[PDB]
């Protein structure tokens, strides 16, 4: 009996999910281990980038034995083209990593000192792109009908927050209408 | 007696295992230095992710309950601030188990002199004596290699005469005052820099450690500023602000003041409760209280503006805060106020003076929280320890302020009652030394804690002597509420007015042990510190008479 | 057949499970090779952890890594089955009516786990036994049977195939079902005209219209 | 349930006798029912716990007036009021449900 939530995912569970996405790293180190699902790696070379899963990068970052790379889409100069492209298409939600909220929480807790110009900038940027996008969702949510919605490109977290609401009142709405014919 | 890095690699090799680990680091006890030390220690362990137990010990007698009860798999032990005085080899016993002994108890202490049985005869230590007193210290060196293992009648008489010859000079040693050489924290940082960690909050832990004790002397600390300031120079958040910026945003040098709570309290209340200024200006006196206002008349600072909280005072007064004091304070003899201090700014929250933070933690330790009652109380202090431990963390500031709203109140208590004493002139000059007892007072609940009486005792020994000719004489205090006449009595040390020639080596430690060894009348060394003991009102008076004579100083 | 793929399919199954209004087939072919695999590595790590102490008069990292990993994947399936058992708790009756009927596929050894089947029958049994000595004594003659009257109803519910589920469309293109303009799939709702479906965009609809896409794993949930 | 080493169903469910015995028979039969699921895996579970995913993976537990030491499994954590153990998520899951541990 899962109790909470249960129909929607838990906010934590979507991080539990996203940490399964691989991203590049800069190992300080120069057994085996096969583990199960990793496939990697031959002993990591210091000052050499390589591709590994996230939860291990985070794990090895707590010990500061590795320096995570910043994603090419996580930058303020990069985000600028994205909010510029977002203000100008009030309908569509543009192009999203789909994890961007949760990577934006996770990579800022520890890895923060690795980013170039992380301070007081990107958080200001993504807290914004997580603003106009949210209100655009609430103003795109007036057009609700059964059964269709284009939620286009939308974050996993954004999906998860509003899920019970939409997929509940769709189940009051479509419920009268299917049944009245 | 070892390299810090190498003692570290030892505590590494005996540590990590299946199951992990096991080590219990003992944080002890009520001294803020302990926190300062063991927090950067614990963070260092978390770095290599080495499992640990951490115990809040209060009583020295209490340690026996722990070490004798729960130990199973623990091959490497660590202890803090205990054992420098009384040896645990006899106290715990040990009983050697399995050379290359399985368990290594590290003992970190700032207290001197070390116990004789400790450093020589390696069993449980692995001593931390390094590097402060190395020394020699040839007096302890000849104490053993001679003693151990030690016509024929003249050679026997010669031998015995030599034995007593060493025993006399040896008796000079280990009978002596307990005085901290250097803050244990500093050394943990010396151990830490060899491993290569420069971490900022770590360094702040060092600053906290050093500034834990400036309330009481320095003594070497006056020369510790190089060893800190250089480190503050070994790093920097940004070459120039770049206001603020919201992150790093770190500690910096500012003209800080022994003045009390300048930043988190109203200015006037900040002079009026400050400890150094209580003294020179005679603030317990109504006639002297005015002299403060004359200070403000000299500064041109409104009385109404002095009453207002420091966050909100006008900007002009802030920019002139470092000048006006130079223009004026010099005239009142208050010229020693301005230190070069350390202040860490969290930015949009505020800033915090190195010292004031320590006032917050101390504040936390006593408040904001027949043997069953004392155990339960000491227990309440044990819980309260963690309430104080948490405030060190950066991520929770919300409770740190709960400390400060207390730190103010305590003074408002302490000062008040402190004045309640000087009105009755309760000081007994006696002959050999100064002595006092509080027979009655408001809210003795605050005075239960050793450290509360350390600070009241401190403002009082500071008040009585400016100096104030003549003869700085150590002070004695006593208080009672409940627990059936426990009458806690703490030893104290004299305060020189910033011109300090000698350490002076508190002698109450010895004078108390002489009485425990005489009639031992309800005398209890149960508190971890040699200066502070317990007594009963039945036996306190004969104890006071036996305290008066024979005077060891 | 690769470990990573079995895992991706495990995650896929887990999400598809917590999303959908109803129960899904029990995937034994995989879940059993993982239930063997973890029994292997959990023994292996304790063996290497115990052999490690022999070289001791180094680096705990691959052991810590490994162990954390095993905590994560031993969490995953435990969420899975702890969820399915709940949906069995809700659908016990429906499943019973699904079992008594011939068509189409009953519980068997497939639709439920060889472990789950026990949970089902025993729970069902002790439940009926509870309500039996509690409120049916005192037993209505028409209400002797737990099943449709009909109305209302009962249970029956809830094989609800119309409920909404967020769906994200993914799968290999041949360049099967792609009719343009962007891509697969149909759709053809009964009540409405096709949208139809675009692959780079998540589209919320009923579970019933998409159940076949779900079977093919051409759309994630 | 409750949880290590369950090891028996006791002191739980403050309703106790106030709740009907007819339900309690169902209940004891039900936890007896789940003991078999515990006995199939072999996973292992460890199922009753860890509804919330491990991170990462070591935590800090602050004692909450518990005695102690009752930590026999794996190792003798030697429970001691006013003592925090820098212990892995493993035994934390099991011991937090009882009421010993407090801050994760």
């Amino acid at each position: 009996l899962p109790a909470h939530l249960q129909q929607t995912f838990s906010p934590e569970e979507i991080q539990f999910i996203v940490e399964n996405e691989p991203i590049k790293i800069f190992p300080r180190i120069t057994w085996q281990l096969i583990t199960t699902d990793d496939k990697a790696l031959n002993n990591m070379v210091a000052m050499r980038s390589t591709e590994v899963v996230l939860w291990i990068a985070l794990l090895l970052k707590q010990q500061s034995k590795c320096s995570i790379v910043a994603p090419q889409w996580l930058t303020t100069k990069e985000l600028d083209r994205k909010i510029q492209y977002e203000k100008t298409h009030p309908d569509r939600f543009s192009e999203l990593p789909w994890n961007w909220l949760v990577l934006a929480r996770i990579l800022f807790n520890k890895a923060k000192d690795d980013f170039h110009d992380p301070i007081h900038e990107l958080r200001g940027k993504i807290q914004d792109l997580r603003e106009i996008r949210q209100i655009k969702v609430l103003k795109g949510l007036k057009y609700l009908n059964e059964s269709h919605l284009q939620l286009d490109n939308l974050s996993l977290l954004e999906i998860n927050e509003l899920r019970p609401f939409i997929t509940e009142i769709m189940d009051k709405l479509r419920e009268i209408h299917t049944a009245s014919l | 007696i070892s390299q810090f890095s190498e003692a570290y690699n030892k505590i590494l090799r005996n540590s990590s295992s299946a199951s992990s680990c096991q080590l219990v680091i003992f944080v002890s006890c009520l001294n803020i230095d302990a926190l300062c030390a063991t927090k950067m220690l614990s963070l260092l362990f978390k770095k290599q992710l080495v499992q640990s137990q951490i115990v809040p010990i209060f009583g020295y007698s209490e340690l026996r309950r722990h070490y004798s009860q729960l130990d199973d798999n623990i091959n490497s032990l660590l202890l803090v601030g205990f054992g420098g005085v009384i040896d645990l080899e006899a106290f715990l016993e040990i009983d050697p188990q399995e050379q290359s002994f399985r368990r290594d108890i590290y003992v970190l202490d700032a207290h001197r002199p070390w116990n004789l049985d400790n450093i020589f005869g390696s069993q449980i230590i692995q001593c931390f004596d390094d590097g402060t007193v190395d020394d020699t210290l040839g007096e302890e060196k000849e104490a053993y290699y001679k003693l151990l293992e030690l016509n024929d009648l003249s050679k026997r008489k010669q031998r015995k005469k030599q034995i007593h010859e060493y025993e006399g000079v040896l008796e000079e040693y280990y009978s002596q005052g307990t005085t901290v050489v250097n803050s244990i924290s500093a050394q943990i940082y010396s151990l830490l820099s060899a491993i290569g960690e420069t971490n900022l909050s770590n360094l702040w832990l060092n600053i906290l450690g050093t500034t834990s004790l400036d309330i009481a002397y320095a003594q070497v600390y006056n020369r510790l500023y190089p060893l800190l300031q250089d480190e503050v120079k070994r790093l920097t958040p940004s070459s120039r602000n770049s206001v603020k910026t919201p992150d790093t945003l770190t500690l910096n040098i500012q003209p800080d003041y022994y003045l009390f709570l300048l930043r988190h309290s109203s200015l006037y209340d900040s002079f009026y409760y400050s400890n150094y200024v209580n003294a020179k200006l005679s603030l317990w006196n109504e006639n002297g209280k005015k002299r403060l206002h004359k200070m403000f008349a000299r500064m041109g600072i409104p009385l109404s503006t002095a009453q207002e909280t420091w966050l909100y005072m006008d900007h002009s007064i802030k920019r002139e805060l470092g000048i006006i004091f130079d223009k004026n304070l010099d005239r009142y003899g208050l010229q020693d106020i301005i230190r070069d201090g350390f202040v860490r700014t969290l930015g949009y929250r505020g800033s915090i003076s190195a010292s004031e933070f320590v006032e917050a933690l101390t504040a936390l330790l006593e408040v904001g929280n027949s043997a069953q009652k004392l155990t339960n109380l000491r227990k309440r202090w044990v819980s309260n320890f963690w309430l104080s431990w948490d405030a060190l963390d950066d991520r929770k500031v919300e409770l740190l302020n709960r400390g400060i709203q207390l730190a103010q109140d305590l003074q408002r208590a302490i000062f008040n009652t402190g004045v309640a004493i000087l009105e009755k002139k309760l000081i007994k000059h006696l002959r050999i030394y100064r002595l006092c007892v509080l027979q009655d007072g408001p809210d003795l609940d605050l005075y239960r804690n050793p450290l509360t009486l350390l600070r009241l005792g401190n403002t009082l020994i500071e008040c009585c002597a400016e100096s104030e000719d003549k003869q700085l004489l150590p002070m004695v205090l006593a208080s009672i509420d409940e627990n059936t006449d426990t009458y806690l009595v703490a030893g104290l040390t004299p305060r020189y007015p910033r011109g300090t020639k000698k350490p002076i080596l508190n002698n109450f430690s010895m004078a108390f042990q002489q009485i425990t060894a005489e009639t031992d009348a309800k005398v209890r060394i149960d508190n971890f510190e040699s200066s502070i003991i317990e007594i009963r009102r039945e036996d306190l008076s004969p104890f006071l008479e036996k305290l008066t004579l024979s005077g060891l100083l | 057949v690769s470990p990573q793929q079995d895992f991706s399919d495990l995650m896929k199954s887990w999400k598809n499970e917590r999303c959908s209004p109803e129960l899904l087939p029990y995937p034994h072919q995989l879940m059993k090779r993982l239930l063997n695999r973890i029994s292997m590595q959990s023994q292996l790590i304790e063996n290497i952890s115990m052999g490690f102490l022999d070289m001791q008069n180094e680096s705990k990292l691959p052991l810590l890594c490994m162990e954390t990993e095993l905590e994560r994947l031993k969490f995953v399936i435990r969420s899975y089955i702890r969820c399915r058992l709940s949906k069995i708790d809700k659908f016990s009756l429906y499943l019973r009516q699904l079992n008594e009927d011939e068509n189409s596929l009953i519980s068997l050894t497939d639709l439920l786990s060889k472990d789950e089947i026990k949970y089902h029958d025993t729970h069902s049994l002790i439940w009926l036994k509870l309500v039996n000595d509690s409120i049916l004594k005192y037993m209505p003659e028409e209400l002797q049977a737990i099943n449709d009257t009909e109305g209302s109803v009962n249970m029956i519910d809830e094989p609800d195939w119309n409920k909404f589920v967020f769906i994200h469309v993914n799968g290999p293109p041949d360049g099967e079902n792609e009719f343009g303009k962007p891509c697969y799939t149909v759709t053809i709702p009964d009540l409405k005209e096709e949208v139809e479906l675009t692959i780079g965009s998540i589209y919320v609809m009923r579970y019933e219209v998409i159940r076949d896409l779900l079977r093919d794993d051409k759309v994630a949930l | 349930n409750g949880l290590d080493l369950m090891s028996s169903i006791t002191f739980s469910q403050q309703d106790t006798n106030n709740l009907s015995h007819q339900e309690q028979e169902y209940l004891k039969e039900y936890c007896d029912l789940i003991t078999d699921l515990k006995s199939g895996d072999l996973v292992d579970i460890d199922l009753s716990g860890s509804l919330v995913p491990p991170s990462d993976a070591f935590i800090d537990v602050r004692v909450l007036k518990d005695a102690g030491e009752i930590q026999t499994e794996y190792g003798v954590f030697n429970l001691i009021k006013d003592s925090q153990f820098f212990v892995q998520q493993s035994d934390v899951e099991r011991l937090i449900q009882q009421g010993y541990l407090q801050l994760i």
